[PDB]
C-alpha cells in the first residue's frame, strides 16, 4: 500500500481522482470540435512563417486574418498554406510576404486534393518537430553534464521591464544561489491578439514576452551556466489570447518551465473560458513535447477567496489540472502543481494547517515537481516580520519536499524586489534549507492529531466540490463562481469572437506529430 | 552625563536608547566593487545626508559591482513638532443609517457612485472592499447603503469606456483605484482620466477619488482630484465625504442631467 | 525612467532597479506619539535628511510615547568614488 | 512511566545521575567544615544589621572585619552578636553601630553561656525567616490572582545604568510583552567585596546590585503587572564575592528569579574555588527557602569553546548543579537549569543537532523551568539574518517546551538593543508561539534516526566525562579546565583570604531554619 505519513483515506482519494476524470471528459468533448485563430497562428507560426509588414502587424497574423475574413478558417491554416506552396512552389515564409505585400490572395487559388496538401505539409511539419526535439534532447544533455540538484530550486523573478536590465540582475541573481529565472510579462500584454516583434527596451510592470527576448535570456543564462558549473532555467508565462503562440516560441527558444493555466486567465484577466480551454489544449500539446515543465496557478486563488475556508478549491483544481495534462500528454514528471503558503498569520496552529496542505499535496502527487509559492495577501510594511514569514515558509517547504521554491520577498507589500531584497532572500532560503536539510525524513506526525484530522477534512471537502462540479459540468461551475469566489459568465470575457467550428475535413498537422512522436 | 538633555518638542530627534541620541539605520546598495574604497564612499555618502560620525555595521558584495551596506550613525537635523501643519487627510466617518438619514434630509435623492479600476490595472481587492456589501473588517460597504446606487465595473476598464459609463448611468462621484507609488503608470493614467473629463466637460458635474494602497491625499490634490485614500480606509469614510463634499460644494451630478 | 542610467563613478549613488533611482531604506524611533502628525513629522525629517519623496510604509506604537517607522526613497546626493 | 521522544537510555542517565550525586557528596565533604566572610556578612545582615559608617564602609563588612582581626571569626559572627545583645542589651543594628564609632569593643566582653546566645540570637532569626516567608505567600498570592502562563516566558533585559531609566523601560518592555526583566549588573561587581548601600545613579555596562534598587524595580514591576492583568517577574545576578547576601536581600525584596552558579564565577571571573563553593551553599538554601527559581550558566561554556564538541560538558555541568541543588534544599520545580542555541549556522543538520539536544535536556528534567538562551556567538552585522537565526531559535523553543525563553536581539553584535530592536523581537517571538503552539504534541521523530542518535551519544558522552570527574574530583578537575577550556588553579584566585574553618562550637541559626522549614 502507497506509504503516508497523513493515514490518508486513499480510496476517497481513488474516487475523487475519477471525479477530475469525468470532468475533463465532458469538458474535453467540447474542446476536441473546436479550434481558435491563436491556434491557427500558432500553426503558421510553426509552419516557418515570421516577421512584420510595414504597418507592424505581424505577417501570422496577416494569413489568418486573411483566411477568416476571405475563406473559410473552419479548414485550418494549414490546408490553404499547402495549397498555395502547391501552386505558387515558394515557401510559408514567402506565401505570407506575398499575401502581406497584397501580391497574392491565397482563397482564390484552385483548391487541389487535401492528400497533396498534406504532403506538401508534412515535410516541413516534420522539419519543425525535429528541431523541438533537439532542442529538449540539449536541454538533458546540459542537465545531465552540469548534474541536477536534490533539493528545492531557488526561483527568483525579475521584472526591472528592460531586457538588458533584465540580462545584468539575471545573471547577477544566478550567480547567487538562484536555480530558475522567471521574467514576469508585461502588464496588458495578456490582452493583446498578437505577439510583438524584436527585443524591446520598454515595459510596464515587465518584460513583453517575444522570440528575441526569449533568445537573449536563453544565450545569457547559458553563459551564466557555463561560468557557475550548474544549470540556470529560463521560465516564461503562456497566458493570454497568443496562449499557443507563446509555448510554440518558448519550445523554438529553449524554456525549461513555462505558467500554462487557462482558470487563472478566465478568472483574473476576464478571458472567454471556451477560448482559454481551446487554447490551452494545444499550447500543453507543445509543451509536454517539447520537454518543459508547466505551472498552475491556484495560488492566485487565495489571494481574492479566504485560505482557510476555502482550501479544498486548491485541491479541485490540482486534480482537475493533472487530468487535462495527462490527457494532453504531458507525464506527472512535468506536472509542477502549485500551492501557497497563505493563511492568517495572526491564527493560532496556522502552521500546523499549512503543513497539513502540503503534506497532503506531497502525498496524493508523488512525482509531480510540486512548486510551493510564499505569502502575499497578508504581507504588510514589516520587513522585519515579512523576513521572519518567509522563514516559515522556506522552513514549511523544506519540511515537506517541495520541489520548486518560488521565494518570497522582504518587501511584496512595498514594490518589486531590489538587488538587495533578492540577496537577502535566497541567502535565507539556503541558511535554512542547510540546516533542516534532512528534517523530511525525521519528523513524523501523531496518529489523530491536528495534521491528520486537517488533512482528511480538506480532502473529504475537496472530493464533495469535485463531485458537483462534474454533476453540473466545468462551465456552469465557473458560472456559478466556485473557483477564487469569481463568477465569469460562458458567453462573455475577451475572445470569444476567435473561436471557429472544425469543419468535417479540418487538417492540423502537428497534433497527430507531437502526441505520436513522443510515444513512439 | 553631564550634558544630556531632556525631550524637547519643539526639536525632537530619533531615539534609539537615549531621548536625544538621535541614532538612525538605513541600509542602500552601490554600483562600485567591495573595498575599503566602497566603505569610505558609503561613510561619506551617510554624512552627507546628516548622520554625523557613522558606523558601517555591514557590508557584502551582491555581484562584481555592487556593494549592498548596513550603516548606524547619530543625526544632526531636528524637526519641529509643535508647528507641523499635517495633511488635509483627517476625517471621521458617520454610522450608515446617520448617512442614510444625512442624504434624506439635505439631498433629497439617492447618490450615485461608479467606481472601477481604470487602466491596465488588474486589482480589485481594495475597491471590492470599498463597493462591496460584503465589507471588509465589519465595515459595510456603499453597494448596502440604502440611499446609494454603487455600480462595480470590475478591472482593466479604459477611460473612455469609464467615462461613458459615469455619463450613461448618471454618476455624482467616481472612484478610481491604483496601487503603490513604485508603480508610476498611475500618475499618468489619472492624469489623462482628469484630461478626458476636462474635456468632456463633466469635471465641474462630479467629484474625483482616486485611492490605492500607498495613494495619499497630497498626491491626489495635485492631480487635481478632489480626495486621496490610503490603507485603512473604509467604505464610511468615503460615503461621509461624498455626502459632505456634495451637500458643501453642492455638486449638481449627472443624474438625469446628461451632459 | 531616471534621465541618466549609464553608471558615472563621479556621480555614484544608492542603486534599488535601475541605475540612477538612488533608492534608500532607512528605520528610527520617534519620541512623539503615533498618528498623523507622527507621520508627517517623520516624513519632514527624511526630507531635510536629503530624500526626496519619501514613503512611510511602516508606522506602529512601541509605547504610548514612541512610534517606529521605516521609510522609503529617493536620494539626491552623489558621492565621488573616483577622488576617494 | 517514563516516556521519551528520543529512546533515551534510562539506564545511561541514572547511572550519569548517581556519578553527579557522588561528585557533590564528596565536594560536600568540604564545604560543611568550613565557611566565608561573606556567609558571616549575610548572617548579620539577616540578624538586621544594615547601614554605612562615616567612611562610606557598610556596616556588616566593618563589623566582620572588627570580629576576624581582633577575635576569631571561626566561632561565627552569630556568636559574637548574641553575647553582645546579652551583655548589653542592645539590638543588633545598635551593637553594630556601637562598634562601628568605637564605643564598644566584641572581643572584650566575656563570653557568657552558648545556650542563652543561641536562644537570644534565634529569637531574631525566626522573625527575619517568617518575613521571608511571607514574602514567599505573597508571590504565590500574585501568581494565583493573575494566572500563569502556559507557553514560553519571554525574558528582555534592561542595561541603562541608571535605576529610573531602568524602571522606564523595563515598564515599556514588559507593556510591549516580556514576561520577566532582568537588569544586568554592573561590570566589575563581581570582584567586589561588599554591596553597595542606597540607590545608585550611574554604573558602567549596568546597575548595582543593592537593595534599595531592588526595592524600586519591584514596585515598578508591581504596578505595572497591576495594570496589565498579568504578572511581571523579577531576575538579578548572585554570584560574585558577596553572592550570599545578594541572595537574601533578594529574599528580603521578593525577587522571582536569580542567577545562582559558582562554576560561572570560578571559570570566568577567576574566584577561588572553595569560596565560590562555602558561598554558593549557603545562597542556594536561601534562595530553596524563599521560593526564587535559580539559574545556571552553561551557555557561557559555549562561547569560549566548540559547541558540537563540547555538548556533553554542558550536559555533565547540569546535572552537577542539579545536585548541588538538591543537597541545598531546592525542589526540581525551582531549578531552572539553561542552555544554549549556539551552533554553527553553517553547519549541515544543524537544526536536527539542536533539536535532539533540546529535548535531551527537557527529557532528563521533566519538572525543571528550564531556560533556553539564544545565539550569540555567530551573530554579525546582517541584522536580516539574525533575525532569520532569532527566529530559528524561537522555532527550537516552541518545539521542545522550553519554559524561560531569553529572546535573542537582531542586533546582537552591533549595541545593547534599542526598544525597537525590543520590540521585533518580542514581535516575532509570540508570532512564531502563537502559529506552532500546539506542535509540540503532534511531531515525533524516526527511530534510529539522526536526533535519536545525536542525543545517545550526547549523553554517553557527558556519562564518561561524569565518571572522570568522579574518579578525580571536582577541584582537581577545575585545575584541568575540563568545563570550559579554562584552567584555574585550586589554591588561586581572588578571595582566599575570606575562607576560614568551623570551629566545633560553629553557630548558624538561618541554616537550620531554613532547611527545616520546607518540611512542616
Ligand atoms: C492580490 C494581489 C494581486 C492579485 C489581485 C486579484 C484581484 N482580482 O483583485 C493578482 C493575482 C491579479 C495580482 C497581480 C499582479 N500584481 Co499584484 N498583488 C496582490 C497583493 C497580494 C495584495 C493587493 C491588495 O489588493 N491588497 C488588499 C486590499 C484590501 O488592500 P488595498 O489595496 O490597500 O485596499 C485598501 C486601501 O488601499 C483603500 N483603497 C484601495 N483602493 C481604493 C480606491 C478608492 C477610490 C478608495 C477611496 C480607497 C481605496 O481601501 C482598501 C480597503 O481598506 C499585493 C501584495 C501586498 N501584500 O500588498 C500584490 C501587488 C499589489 N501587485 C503587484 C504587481 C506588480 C502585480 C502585477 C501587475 C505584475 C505583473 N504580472 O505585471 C500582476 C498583474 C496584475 C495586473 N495586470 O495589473 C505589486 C505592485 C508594486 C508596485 N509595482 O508598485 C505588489 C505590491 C506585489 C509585489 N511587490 O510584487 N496581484
Ligand atoms: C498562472 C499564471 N499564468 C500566467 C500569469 C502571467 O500573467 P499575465 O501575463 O497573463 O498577465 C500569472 C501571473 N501571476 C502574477 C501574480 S504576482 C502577485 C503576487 N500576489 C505578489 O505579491 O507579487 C499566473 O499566475
Ligand atoms: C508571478 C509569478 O510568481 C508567483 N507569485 C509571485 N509572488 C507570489 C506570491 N507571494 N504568492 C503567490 N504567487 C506569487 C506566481 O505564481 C508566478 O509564478
Amino acid at each position: 500500500m502507497r506509504e503516508s505519513k497523513l493515514n490518508l483515506d486513499w480510496e476517497l482519494v481513488d474516487k475523487a481522482r475519477e471525479a477530475a476524470r469525468n470532468i475533463v471528459k465532458d469538458t474535453q468533448k467540447f474542446i476536441d470540435a473546436h479550434t481558435t485563430v491563436s491556434v491557427e497562428r500558432t500553426v503558421c507560426r510553426l509552419l516557418g512563417i515570421d516577421g512584420v509588414n510595414d504597418l507592424g502587424v505581424p505577417l501570422p497574423n496577416v494569413v489568418v486574418d486573411h483566411i477568416k475574413s476571405k475563406g473559410n478558417l473552419s479548414l485550418g491554416a494549414a490546408t490553404y498554406i499547402g495549397n498555395a506552396m502547391i501552386y505558387t512552389g515558394l515557401s510559408p515564409q514567402e506565401i505570407a510576404e506575398r499575401v502581406a505585400k497584397g501580391e497574392l490572395d491565397l482563397t482564390s487559388i484552385p483548391m487541389a486534393d487535401l492528400f497533396e496538401i498534406k504532403l506538401a505539409v508534412q515535410d516541413i511539419a516534420i522539419k519543425t518537430v525535429e528541431k523541438i526535439r533537439e532542442n529538449r534532447r540539449k536541454r538533458e544533455e546540459f542537465l545531465k553534464k552540469y548534474g541536477d540538484k536534490e533539493g528545492p530550486l531557488l526561483y527568483v523573478i525579475v521584472a526591472t521591464g528592460n531586457i538588458y536590465e533584465d540580462v545584468v540582475q539575471a545573471q547577477a541573481a544566478a550567480r547567487q544561489g538562484a536555480d530558475v529565472i522567471a521574467v514576469i510579462r508585461a502588464t496588458a500584454q495578456s490582452l493583446l491578439d498578437y505577439v510583438p516583434y524584436g527585443p524591446t527596451t520598454e515595459g510596464f510592470g515587465g518584460t513583453y514576452a517575444t522570440q528575441e527576448n526569449f533568445r537573449i535570456m536563453r544565450k545569457a543564462l547559458d553563459e551564466v551556466s557555463e561560468e557557475l558549473g550548474r544549470y540556470i532555467r529560463l521560465c516564461n508565462y503562456a497566458s493570454g489570447l497568443c496562449m499557443p503562440e507563446i509555448a510554440a516560441m518558448g519550445a523554438l527558444e529553449r524554456l525549461d518551465v513555462m505558467l500554462n493555466d487557462a482558470l487563472y486567465g478566465i478568472l483574473f484577466r476576464d478571458i472567454n473560458m471556451k477560448r482559454t480551454m481551446v487554447d490551452q489544449f494545444f499550447s500543453r500539446v507543445i509543451n509536454g513535447f517539447a520537454g518543459i515543465i508547466i505551472n498552475t496557478g491556484e495560488d492566485n486563488y487565495l489571494t481574492t477567496a479566504d485560505a482557510y475556508e476555502k482550501a479544498h478549491t486548491v485541491l479541485a483544481s490540482q486534480l482537475i489540472n493533472e487530468q487535462f495534462a495527462l490527457i494532453a500528454g504531458i507525464p506527472e514528471e512535468q506536472m509542477g502543481l502549485g500551492h501557497a503558503f497563505e493563511m492568517n498569520p495572526d491564527l493560532r496552529n496556522g502552521f500546523l494547517y499549512e503543513l497539513a496542505q502540503a503534506q497532503m499535496v506531497r502525498e496524493i502527487f508523488p512525482k509531480a515537481p510540486l512548486k510551493y509559492m510564499p505569502p502575499t495577501k497578508y504581507m504588510t510594511g514589516n520587513i522585519f516580520k515579512g523576513h521572519v514569514q518567509d522563514a516559515m515558509f522556506n522552513v514549511v517547504t523544506i519540511m515537506t519536499k517541495q520541489r520548486i521554491h518560488l521565494l518570497g520577498m522582504l518587501t511584496e507589500a512595498i514594490h518589486t524586489p531590489f538587488m538587495s531584497d533578492r540577496a537577502l532572500s535566497i541567502e535565507s532560503a539556503k541558511y535554512i534549507f542547510n540546516n533542516m536539510a534532512d528534517i523530511a525524513d525525521e519528523i513524523y506526525f501523531k496518529e489523530g492529531g491536528i495534521i491528520q484530522r486537517r488533512a482528511n477534512e480538506v480532502l473529504k471537502k475537496a472530493y464533495e466540490l469535485l463531485k458537483e462540479i462534474e454533476q453540473e459540468g466545468l462551465f456552469k461551475a465557473l458560472e456559478q463562481g466556485k473557483f477564487a469566489d469569481i463568477k465569469r459568465p460562458i458567453d462573455g470575457g475577451k475572445g470569444l469572437e476567435g473561436v471557429v467550428e472544425k469543419d468535417p475535413n479540418y487538417f492540423n498537422p502537428f497534433i497527430d506529430l507531437m502526441l505520436r512522436g513522443d510515444r513512439g | 552625563k553631564q550634558y544630556d538633555t531632556t525631550l524637547d518638542l519643539t526639536r525632537v530627534k530619533p531615539y534609539g536608547d537615549t531621548m536625544n541620541d538621535g541614532k538612525v539605520q538605513l541600509s542602500f546598495t552601490l554600483p562600485v566593487p567591495d573595498g575599503a574604497k566602497a566603505v569610505e564612499a558609503a561613510k561619506q555618502l551617510a554624512k552627507k545626508m546628516g548622520l554625523e560620525n557613522p558606523m558601517v555595521v555591514y557590508h557584502a558584495p551582491l555581484d562584481k559591482n555592487f556593494t549592498f551596506f548596513i550603516i548606524y550613525g547619530s543625526l544632526i537635523h531636528t524637526v519641529d513638532y509643535t508647528s507641523i501643519q499635517v495633511q488635509e487627510l483627517e476625517i471621521k466617518a458617520m454610522s450608515m443609517e446617520e448617512t442614510n438619514e444625512y442624504i434624506k434630509k439635505h439631498i433629497g435623492r439617492k447618490v450615485v457612485v461608479v467606481g472601477a479600476t481604470t487602466g491596465t490595472d488588474a486589482h480589485t481587492v481594495g475597491l471590492d472592499a470599498i463597493m462591496n456589501m460584503k465589507g471588509y473588517a465589519g465595515h459595510y460597504g456603499l453597494e448596502r447603503y440604502e440611499m446609494i446606487e454603487a455600480y462595480n465595473l470590475g478591472s482593466q476598464v479604459p477611460n473612455e469606456e469609464f467615462v461613458k459609463k459615469a455619463i450613461e448611468v448618471g454618476a455624482d462621484a467616481l472612484l478610481v483605484s491604483q496601487t503603490v507609488t513604485q508603480k508610476d503608470a498611475h500618475i499618468k493614467n489619472l492624469t489623462h482620466l482628469v484630461e478626458l473629463l476636462e474635456a468632456e466637460g463633466i469635471r465641474d458635474k462630479v467629484l474625483l477619488i482616486c485611492g490605492g494602497p500607498r495613494i495619499t491625499h497630497e498626491l491626489a490634490k495635485e492631480l487635481g482630484y478632489d480626495a486621496g485614500f490610503g490603507p485603512g480606509t473604509f467604505a464610511d469614510h468615503v460615503a461621509t465625504f461624498i455626502v459632505t463634499e456634495m451637500v458643501k460644494r453642492k455638486i449638481p451630478g449627472l443624474k438625469g442631467y446628461k451632459k
